[PDB]
């Protein structure tokens, strides 16, 4: 599965 | 009090009670003061954990529902219940962003942060939306992301993790939501190339954050091309 | 009608399990139990999985908060720990209510009877983990009674390698050590259970052997920790 | 932490 921005 | 709500959100984070954390953070935001960088991150962590949980559950159910066809009614009904709860969380975040956070944001960094968050939660709504509502949601996510891109290109360096994370998510939006694989690949390549040219000038504070996003952009490109 | 409604609730609980929505799973299982039919072995397991995941999450959170509260010796930790405690108590009271009004029966199989009585002991033990005064004493007595009734049945009706029997003896020994402050009874119970199961392991099949040995490893780990 | 009976 494609990645989206991780948690800040 | 605001200070109590923030302490309670920090306690809820330690206890891994993200719905509680989100509720405390919502209450803190509703006090009316600007959020600090630490507080923005508490708010983001809280709601991304709640919605991430819901999205993964929705994907499981939607997968079963599709395999079922070749049913029964239970999967559809239950998927619809999960979908409604997910929609409510997104509407809560979006309500907080529109009524308290985007307007009151001081710096450009906080405004990009909030506008990216706006596009993200509209993108989560677009993952489960279907008709003319889906079209309206897609337009709203595109608009939030674009406003954030315009600010980040003018105010932040190409290696900035908020800028990089925004470009990553907007490229996910183009590929997965807007069905524009070419825009997604182009955006991801450009972001990666512009960050790569400034790599040697990256801030030590952002080393781990920026290089991670750079790895994710690269992983998505490997997958999409 | 009731039979169709029940089948739907069980399907929904299985979907909730796949989706890892244990509060939903618990709610569907509660509704299914309230239809009035006996639960099958698969259904008992769905009910147990659902509530153990809900209460397990609450207990872990309570321990985090309680640990911060104990180390910091503001009002926020106490208030928040109390909120978590109330939610945990409500889940335990729900399970205990289901066990007493629908599941705990004089009939039938010793397996299903020991299963429900162990579950009763477990949820009273979870209540005892967070209880304080004379209420704690009443709760400790109720857990002890449920466990003892289950032990009496399991010693008479089940082989010493049976995983329900093993799991029960494990939890009752946890109860003796952690709740009743009887480390000697806990160690003795854990040693005896382990030794009796060890003597019979060769009589088991590859399938049953893995089940029994898993719980014996747990008994052994607890003895390492307690002695 | 001490072990209690695992899920069936």
């Amino acid at each position: 599965r494609r990645a989206s921005a991780p948690l800040p | 009090e605001r200070a109590s709500l923030i302490q309670k959100a920090k306690l809820a984070e330690q206890a891994e009670r993200y719905e509680d954390m989100a509720a405390f953070m919502k209450g803190a935001v509703e006090k009316g003061e600007e959020l600090s960088c630490e507080e923005r991150n508490l708010l983001s962590v809280a709601y991304k954990n709640v919605v991430g949980g819901q999205r993964a559950a929705w994907r499981v159910l939607s997968s079963i529902e599709q395999k079922s066809n070749e049913a029964g009614p239970e999967v559809r009904e239950y998927r619809e219940k999960v979908e409604t709860e997910l929609q409510g969380v997104c509407d809560t975040v979006l309500g907080l962003l529109d009524s308290h956070l985007i307007k009151e944001a001081g710096d450009a960094e906080s405004r990009v942060f909030y506008l990216k968050m706006k596009g993200d939660y509209y993108r989560y709504l677009a993952e489960v939306a279907t008709g003319d509502d889906k079209k309206r949601i897609i337009d709203s996510a595109r608009s939030a992301y674009q406003e954030a891109m315009d600010i980040s290109k003018k105010e932040m360096p190409p290696t900035n993790p908020i800028r990089l994370g925004l470009a990553l998510n907007f490229s996910v939006f183009h590929y997965e939501i807007a069905n524009s694989p070419e825009e997604a690949i182009s955006l991801a390549k450009t972001t990666f190339d512009e960050a790569m040219a400034d790599l040697h000038t990256l801030s030590e504070d952002s080393y781990k954050d920026s290089t991670l996003i750079m790895q994710l952009l690269r992983d998505n490109l490997t997958l999409w091309t």
